[PDB]
């Protein structure tokens, strides 16, 4: 990095998502409705999976035909749960503690897999105390 | 399994 992103570490991020078919929804011009998920947890430096509590809030970004399309969640693993019938990009946002900062994290939700995981890294700054303090549960600071 | 918005 260059200049005031030098005193920042990198962390990767795991969005995990799930879907499945309801049957009981009336397809939608022939396409079915599912019920799907998003969660988000932290790696840490081995690769496990662990709580997100270096975030707030987790702010999800729906696209413009759901109901109140900006979805806020604030304990890990922020989890949202939705039904539709089509796949779509969106940022998910998710808030640092202590005002450090927010970071859109480009999701796509989409049905190719059952299941599906994705890693994103953001890069985190190190001047808020108990961020620091957080930070260190998921590797070297 | 490919239905998009």
């Amino acid at each position: 990095p260059l200049g005031s992103m030098v005193a920042t570490v990198k962390r990767t991020i795991r969005i995990k998502t799930q879907q499945h078919i309801l049957p009981e929804v009336p397809p939608v011009e022939n396409f079915p409705v599912r019920q799907w998920s998003i969660e988000i947890v932290l790696l840490d430096d081995e690769g496990k999976e662990i709580p997100a509590t270096i975030f707030d809030k987790v702010i999800y970004h729906l696209h413009p035909t759901f109901a109140n399309p900006n979805r806020t969640f604030t304990d890990p693993p922020f989890r949202i749960e939705e039904q539709g019938w089509g796949g779509f990009p969106l940022d998910i946002s998710v808030f640092l503690l202590e005002k450090a900062g927010e970071r859109k994290i480009p999701h796509d939700l989409n049905f190719l897999q059952e299941s599906y995981e994705v890693e994103h890294v953001i890069q985190i700054p190190l001047n808020k105390p108990l961020l620091t303090e957080e930070l260190a549960k998921s590797g070297s600071t | 399994q490919t239905a998009r918005k």
